[PDB]
């Protein structure tokens, strides 16, 4: 099984830099080149650059937009890649991918990035890293709608599970919005009435650049 | 090297064919290797990138049959003969023959019968009027199209400060929408006021849909 794990994410102030790690496994790792990919939210993918195989040397290459300000480099022995991102600004607020590229010197080669990492979320600003609030959305028929309104976090972004992933079907998260310096969104999910609330329904709200889970369980009014 | 593509977005009922266009500034025909290094990836909301076709025509393992890329030299396409629920996403080509490029990107939409919104409010919870906040939402649910508007009422009088409107992205399942607006007050605005309102507009009706509650029960 293919993995491709970025790590190093989160907020950073602006003219800063910052290390991205990507762990990989369950491919020869040095028989191919491995590329980073970034989108800004709301954008096109763009290409950065890549670092070759072992067959080529390791040489590495990148595109103009990041020529002497981002640098790529690998660890053959764990089988890590790396970006090394300086002086970094608001526009390089985005999404970064690692990509496992070609390996043309041994076995298939074709011309295509077979394998992502689930990639991890960059944003440049003078701001403060602060976790959620979570806020259970419920009722003042055969079916009732509950929910969690997620406040005051920064930066971005933060995913919403109901019963630690268990309750899946019904489910709606609205877009974050940015007021005041802060992110806010709601999540909620519709089900049975005879499900709750005679059982449990819980939304698990995760702010990745805090390092913090909330838990909330939707409790009758 | 370039890439360009066509159009930024479109939006196509279900069973529909669909083709769009990735243009770049060099031919990308390896000559060495006789193939275009033109690739197509699909990128649904919120997840990674997934390769569907490379090397123009080829088509990755897993990729139905509906998916068929073509083109050579400086002009490809991307062509879906029958769309379906599962391909909204951005689509974007990238060339491999000098580095690499992605082009812009085609947003797949689609089109699907028009459905009136579910709509629920929800009075403030404990916890946050206890932080000293009041944010009352108006959740509306499964519609189509888009476009949909909701007026606030405080005790009968329009409300249209510290609103904040949000929808979801277009339902990989059925293809509508849904919508938060949330008021948000302080605490002490809120207890000011009994009747909380939201009415939802929508071309699926002439008269809007009104749900209230009144902060005394
Ligand atoms: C074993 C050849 C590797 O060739 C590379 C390379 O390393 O530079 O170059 C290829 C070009 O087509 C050569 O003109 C492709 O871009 C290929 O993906 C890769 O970037
Ligand atoms: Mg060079």
């Amino acid at each position: 099984e293919v993995m491709l794990v970025e790590s190093g994410g989160g907020l950073v102030q602006p003219g800063n830099s910052l290390r991205l790690s990507c762990a990989t496994s369950g491919f020869t790792f040095t028989d191919y080149y491995m590329s980073w990919v970034r989108q800004p939210p709301g954008k096109a993918l763009e290409w950065l650059g890549f670092i070759r195989n072992k067959a080529k040397g390791y040489t590495t290459e990148y595109s103009a937009s990041v020529k002497g300000r981002f640098t790529i480099s690998r660890d053959n022995s764990q089988s890590i890649l790396y970006l090394q991102m300086n002086t970094l600004r608001a526009e390089d607020s985005a999404t970064y991918y690692c990509a496992r590229d070609i390996s043309p010197s041994y076995g298939v080669y074709y011309e295509g990035f077979a394998y992502w990492g689930q990639g991890t979320l960059v944003t440049v600003s003078a701001a403060t890293t602060t976790a959620p609030s979570v806020y259970p959305l419920v009722p003042g028929g055969s079916s009732v709608t509950l929910g969690c309104l997620v406040k005051g976090y920064f930066p971005e972004p933060v995913t919403v599970k109901w019963n630690y992933g268990a309750l899946s079907s019904g489910v709606r998260t609205v877009s974050s919005v940015l007021q005041s310096g802060f992110y806010s969104l709601s999540s909620l999910v519709t089900v049975p009435s005879s499900t709750w609330p005679s059982q449990t329904v819980i939304c698990n709200v995760a702010h990745p650049a805090s390092k913090t889970e909330l838990i909330k369980r939707i409790e009758p009014r | 090297i370039v890439m360009t593509q066509s159009p930024s977005s479109l939006a196509v009922s279900a069973g529909e064919k669909v083709t769009m266009s990735c243009k770049s500034s060099q031919s990308l025909l390896n000559s060495r290797t006789r193939k275009n290094y033109l690739a197509w990836y699909q990128q649904k909301p919120g997840q990674s990138p997934k390769l569907l076709i490379y090397w123009a025509s080829t088509r990755e393992s897993g990729v139905p049959d509906r998916f068929t890329g073509s083109g050579s030299g400086t002009d490809f396409t991307l062509t879906i003969s029958s769309v379906q629920a599962e391909d909204l996403a951005v689509y974007y080509c990238k060339q491999s023959n000098n580095l690499r490029t992605f082009g812009g990107g085609t947003k797949l939409e689609i089109k699907r019968a028009d459905a009136a919104p579910t709509v629920s409010i929800f009075p403030p919870s404990s916890e946050q009027l206890t932080s000293g906040g009041a944010s009352v939402v108006c959740f509306l649910n499964n519609f189509y199209p888009k476009d949909i508007n909701v007026k606030w009422k405080i005790d009968g009088s329009e409300r249209q400060n510290g609103v904040l409107n949000s929808w979801t992205d277009q339902d990989s399942k059925d293809s509508t929408y849904s919508m938060s607006s949330t008021l948000t007050l302080t605490k002490d605005e809120y207890e000011r006021h009994n009747s909380y309102t939201c009415e939802a507009t929508h071309k699926t009706s002439t008269s809007p849909i009104v749900k209230s509650f009144n902060r005394n029960e």
